[PDB]
């Protein structure tokens, strides 16, 4: 203008969006235990 | 190693040395716990690496 200052406004661009925090549960795996070596007592079935 | 680290472990009879060793392999063993709590890291993801 005779100021200086100008017609044609300026350009207010959209900001970024606040995202969506992820997170995760990741697993594992540990296999079942190998079952051991039996061994013959000396007691009868009812008190072993 | 964690051999040889059960040995001076369980004497009570030790020397300076020996158990400088000692305090510095508890101490890295503090770092890797720190290492692993502070970032995250649940055991598919780390013992991969």
């Amino acid at each position: 203008t005779i100021d200086g200052q100008p017609l044609s406004l300026s350009l207010y661009a959209t900001p970024a969006d606040p995202s969506m925090l992820l997170s995760a549960a990741i697993t594992a795996s540990q296999g079942g235990g190998d079952l051991p070596h039996a061994v013959m007592p000396m007691y009868r079935f009812p008190v072993i | 190693t964690f051999d040889d680290f059960m040995i001076i472990a369980a004497n009570r009879d030790r020397s300076e040395n020996e158990t400088s060793n000692m305090v510095a392999f508890c101490q890295v063993l503090g770092q890797l716990s720190l290492i692993v709590r502070n970032i995250g890291l649940s055991e598919n993801e780390l013992t991969l690496l």
